[PDB]
């Protein structure tokens, strides 16, 4: 399964 | 550091109101919440980046625009008494980690006839308590105002005081039955007897009341219940 | 002794929305792919055994995929500002991640790293709580991410869904 | 899909006393869990956060929370409670795919009962500055509880803690009054304490 959305940079 | 405007605004059923939020921070997430007693915080709209808009849980009658990454606006093109609340902006750079504004308190009216300003009076200390507790206590009282939208502060010799001050969290109603009933509020300020004993010490209770705007049409021989500061005074005394 | 990976990559379009691709790797072999320019943009099985799953599956993981398009679109505009680059640039952003599982079903190694325009940008060290930063504009990312606890968030997938879904995928033959 | 439930919207705790605010949340699958706090006249601020790992997340200022996948909860605990802790506490959740969309709990107001060592309960009636009145009740202990007007033609405000930082001195306060010409201090007809 792909991961969701990572953190903003 | 998230800042939102206006801090206080009064409007009427069918009016148009816009709330502004600016975050100098580099947060790409911005949020709009409404806090209520009995329902806590409910999300309205949010956005991910300048221009993006995304739906919240209760966006009904609400619109939002993300002009820049820093600016986020809450659009109420149509006012209704159900949207009378306390509104908060937020910004986030990380999932769930939020920084909140100072809140915007809105008052949406049914009719402007039901509006009254508060009357303020101050009550001086006792020879009793000073004899007793070697200290003095004052009471400022705000009464008979609709709606409940006020800010009390004590001012002693030009200074806003936060120490020794006790003020009600919520005002009460004067006739809870009528539901168009006015509100009342109270506050306390306690000092050493010596400080009250000086005829040079000047104590003040000032209450801001946010009401009608300057242009607003007033169809009464009555004193226009306009946004104003009502205050009462008391001077120390030696005796 | 087994392994799992994902490579999600986008490339900016000057002025529009970029071109996004994601591909899954199982023991070094590609088993799934996504693309935004196909006329039926969706997640596709790129191997026989993966055909078993019901669509609700595919559509869910597809819902996940859109998220990255606005994520990538946003964070390509971020990196642009860090390095003080012009708007007319066409850049590429990469997310590579996954984990390595033992024969006994434990975790051996987790992967979370990023690259800007083809060169390594930031990477998660093997203590899995610390980052190694490439350049000075990557020390900002690291700064934000380390104080706010970036690793703990990412460990959720790696410790949980990664090893679970790896097992499920291997359940053929 | 996602609800948050706080059992008690009302809590009152003595200083030092243990505290437990509770948060039970809606099911599934991988929820992100938070505790927020709203100061007097202020907005919220994050207090605690949990993403993964050890279920017990500790706060620097003595708060700590524990997440239970089984019991499905995120509870806030403090061993010793201080008066500065008097505030509103929200617990919040968000799930996968909804990572940036928080669902806030109901909220719970915390009243830290102040510990005064030398209470000497008494009641006095104040005269107006201009007009040559109102009754007050102060300098009582935390344990007594202000009682509403039996007359209900008469007004009464519940206890209000005030503090003099200059001398480190705290005190509760209660006030009763009306428009009626006839009035006396004695007629605090309820929840009395004769001393």
């Amino acid at each position: 399964m792909p991961a969701g959305r990572p953190w903003d940079l | 550091a998230v800042t939102q405007s206006p801090r206080n605004k009064v409007t009427v059923t069918g009016g148009n109101v816009t709330l502004s939020c600016r975050q100098t921070n580099s947060h790409n997430y911005m949020y709009w919440y409404r806090q209520d007693t009995g329902h806590g915080l409910r999300l309205i709209h949010y956005s991910y980046g300048a221009g993006n808009l995304q739906i919240g849980d209760v966006p009904d009658g609400y619109k939002a625009t993300r002009t820049t990454q820093e600016d986020f606006f809450l659009l109420l093109e149509l006012a209704s008494p159900s949207q009378t609340s306390l509104y908060f902006c937020a910004s986030s750079d990380a999932p769930g980690q939020l920084y909140f504004g100072e809140g915007s308190k809105l008052t949406v009216l049914e009719d402007l006839k039901n509006v009254f300003p508060p009357e303020v009076a101050v009550f001086e200390p006792s020879e009793a308590e000073i004899s007793h507790t070697q200290k003095a206590t004052l009471v400022c009282l705000a009464t008979g105002f609709y709606p409940d939208h006020v800010e009390l502060s004590w001012w002693v010799n030009g200074k806003e005081v936060h120490s020794g001050v006790c003020t009600d969290p919520q005002p009460l109603k004067e006739q809870p039955a009528l539901n168009d009933s006015r509100y009342a509020l109270s506050s306390r300020l306690r000092v050493s007897a010596t400080f009250w004993q000086n005829p040079r010490n000047h104590f003040r209770c000032q209450v801001q009341f946010y009401g009608l705007s300057e242009n607003d049409e007033w169809t009464q021989d009555r004193a226009k219940p306009v946004t104003q500061i009502v205050s009462a005074e008391a001077w120390g005394r030696a005796d | 002794p087994h392994s799992m990976r994902y490579y999600e990559t986008a490339t900016s379009r000057r002025g529009g929305e970029p071109r996004y691709t994601s591909v899954g790797y199982v023991d070094d072999k590609e088993f799934v792919r996504f693309d935004s320019d196909a006329e039926n943009p969706r997640y596709e099985p790129q191997v026989p055994w993966m055909e078993q799953e019901g669509p609700e599956y595919w559509e869910r993981i597809t819902q996940i995929a859109k998220g990255q398009e606005q994520w990538f679109r946003v964070n390509l505009r971020t990196l642009l500002g860090y390095y003080n680059q012009s708007a007319g640039g066409t850049h590429t952003l990469q997310w590579m991640y996954g984990c390595d599982v033992g024969s006994d079903g434990r975790l051996l190694r987790g992967y979370e790293q990023f690259a800007y325009d083809g060169c390594d940008y930031i990477a998660l060290n093997e203590d899995l709580r610390t980052w190694t930063a490439a350049d000075m504009a990557a020390q900002i990312t690291r700064r934000k991410w380390e104080q706010a606890g970036a690793a703990e968030y990412y460990r959720a997938y790696l410790e949980g869904e990664c090893v679970e879904w790896l097992h499920r995928y291997l359940k053929n033959g | 899909a996602q609800s948050v439930t706080q059992p008690d919207a009302r809590v009152t705790v003595s200083e030092g006393a243990s505290l437990q605010l509770r948060c039970k949340y809606s099911y599934s699958a991988t929820p992100y869990l938070f505790w927020y706090v709203q100061y007097p006249r202020q907005g919220l601020q994050m207090l605690l956060k949990y993403y993964s790992g050890d279920p017990v997340v500790q706060g620097v200022n003595g708060f700590e929370a524990e997440f239970s996948k089984s019991d499905s909860s995120f509870h806030l605990r403090k061993a010793s409670v201080h008066w500065s802790d008097s505030a509103v506490y929200f617990c919040a959740v968000s799930a996968k795919g909804t990572g940036s969309k928080l669902s806030f709990g109901k909220g719970a107001k915390l009243t830290v009962s102040p510990n005064i060592q030398n209470p000497d309960p008494a009641v006095y009636q104040l005269r107006d500055s201009k007009s040559s009145s109102v009754c007050l009740f102060t300098d009582f202990d935390s344990q007594t509880n202000v009682s509403q007007s039996k007359d209900s033609d008469v007004y009464i405000t519940d206890k209000c803690v005030l503090d003099m930082r200059s001398m480190d001195f705290k005190s509760n306060s209660a006030v009763a009054w009306s428009n009626k010409s006839d009035f006396a201090c004695a007629n605090f007809n309820n929840s009395i304490i004769p001393e």
